[PDB]
């Protein structure tokens, strides 16, 4: 089981730039490496075969290089159409193994998230469940941490986080954080708190509501 | 040109089996090798195995040898991926691929393994409580919870809208949508989220109301 | 004196082949030639059992001796009796 290591989960770039995507094999694999581009909802597009050869139809600005264990896909004169996922593949032996993928995002100005917290609606409480929702919208960079607190105590169980992809117009990300507990747990507490920690402030952005106000 | 044509999205209950197919045009699979791979959002691409349709020779990844069975008919130019005793981990997109180079891919097949019934979503308004709004905009939302299968559409009838991807929760899908509107429009004017769930033939409109 | 030929790998559409100089002045025997081709063409995927057969470029016949090879021709090496018809050149 050879490992293809793409150490860069996320690379930020600008239109016109040059970007170099690495892939390190856990043991020599000669030139039996390929590269692929994938966009959300689409099958992968082949780019490179035998480490350095362009498939037909691949624009000049894509180059593949390397042999042994160290492989690089280089994109010169990056276009918006190139913001996408890239992975490598070795087929030197079985099983064939892919890298974990390198996401190419657009580099944007820092933006602190806008945080809003919403109590469970009454129509939900009557059905016996309660979901407390927190939106963290339009932030950059993507790295963010969301902490939930109930009456001052952190809660980790029952939270589901969902991220949008990078907004193609303004380069920001958005995420929803949802705390779900039973209606009986919900009504055994007063205060619920959504804490966002992000590069843009050393103080967390803190949104809360208290049930009896 | 060279084309790989996979079968449609499939929904099968756990413990069952399912047959995924990949039909080639532009070349004969007798003269090549067909590979299959699994893709999940967080595990990435996992190679499943390979078949030589000329002699039937198969190769499997260690994780799939018991679960997967690869077959091919040169007569129909078609390769088949059979998955047995389906568990929740088999929910994924599956691709077939031409040769170890993967120089042609099928469009993918979304397999959902689940014992959920078709279920309309519970649609809950998200309004701020106990306070006047500050600033130029107000953010509102609709929580869309407990539906199956995937595909809902949130329409807002009033600025900017975020649609957050659905996640599985208690074996059913939950998603959420957020809208930001001018502080001068809400609550003085009506804001409605309208949720269509085509599979259950459900369309529900929920009025967002202050307090 | 030796014949310059090129050996392809069965089914491999992107492998450009290896030029060889072949004759009794280069190899002790046909089996010697197959064993060197096994080493130089080995890849764990298309040649799972090494080179055991050699086909002409269109798969019309198997080559059974060094003397049957012709200068400047190309040939296809297979692990088994199943010729893959791809565009080697
Ligand atoms: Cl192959």
């Amino acid at each position: 089981d050879i490992v293809m290591t793409q150490s860069q989960k996320l690379m930020s770039t600008s239109v016109g730039d040059r970007v170099s995507i690495t892939c390190k094999a856990s043991q020599i694999v000669d030139t039996a490496v390929a590269w692929y581009q994938q966009k959300p909802g689409q099958s992968p597009k082949p780019l490179i075969y035998l480490a350095s050869n362009r498939h037909t139809g691949v624009p000049d600005r894509f180059t593949g290089s390397g042999s042994g264990t160290d492989f690089t896909l280089t994109i010169n004169n990056v276009q918006s159409d190139d913001l996408a996922d890239y992975f490598c593949l070795q087929h030197w032996n079985y099983p064939l193994t892919f890298g974990a993928g390198t996401k190419l995002e657009l580099k944007g100005a820092d933006a602190a998230p806008t945080v809003s917290i919403f109590p469970p609606s009454s129509e939900q409480l009557t059905s016996g469940g309660a979901s407390v929702v927190c939106f963290l919208n339009n932030f950059y960079p993507k790295d963010i941490n969301v902490k939930w607190k109930i009456d001052g105590s952190e809660r980790q169980n029952g939270v589901l986080n969902s991220w949008t992809d990078q907004d193609s117009k303004d380069s920001t990300y958005s995420m929803s954080s949802t705390l779900t507990l039973t209606k009986d747990e919900y009504e055994r507490h007063n205060s619920y708190t959504c804490e966002a920690t992000h590069k843009t402030s050393t103080s967390p952005i803190v949104k809360s509501f208290n049930r009896n106000e | 040109q060279v084309q790989l044509q996979q079968s449609g999205a499939d929904l099968v209950r756990p413990g069952a089996s399912v047959k995924l197919s990949c039909t080639a045009s532009g070349f004969d699979i007798k003269d090549d090798y067909v590979h299959w791979v699994k893709q999940r959002p967080e595990q990435g691409l996992e190679w499943i195995g390979r078949i030589d349709p000329a002699n039937g020779a198969t190769k499997y990844a260690p994780k799939f040898q018991d679960k997967a069975t690869l077959t091919a008919d040169t007569s129909s130019n078609t390769a088949y991926l059979q998955l047995s005793s389906l568990t929740s981990e088999d929910t994924a997109v599956y691709y077939c691929g031409r040769s170890k180079y993967f120089d042609s891919w099928g469009q993918g097949t979304t397999l959902t393994v689940s014992s959920a019934k078709t279920t309309p979503p519970s649609v809950y308004p998200l309004a701020p409580g106990c306070g006047d709004t500050t600033g130029s905009s107000v953010t509102l939302g609709c929580l869309v919870k407990g539906y199956f299968p995937e595909s809902v559409t949130v329409t807002w009838n009033s600025s900017s809208v975020h649609t957050f991807p659905a996640l599985l929760q208690s074996g059913l899908y939950t998603m959420s949508s957020s809208v930001t509107v001018p502080s001068s429009t809400w609550p003085s004017q009506t804001v409605t989220c309208s949720v269509a769930h085509p599979a259950s033939s459900t369309t529900v409109d929920k009025k967002l109301e202050p307090s | 004196a030796a014949k310059k030929v090129r050996f392809y790998r069965n089914g491999d559409r992107y492998f450009k082949g290896i030029v060889y100089a072949v004759s009794s002045d280069r190899f002790r025997s046909f089996d010697a030639l197959l064993a060197d081709l096994t080493r130089s063409l080995s890849d764990n995927i298309n040649l799972p059992q090494g080179v055991r057969y050699i086909y002409t470029i269109d798969g019309s016949r198997k080559i059974g001796s060094m003397d049957e090879l012709e200068e400047g021709e190309s040939y296809v090496c297979s692990s088994d009796n199943f010729f893959k018809k791809v565009e080697y050149t």
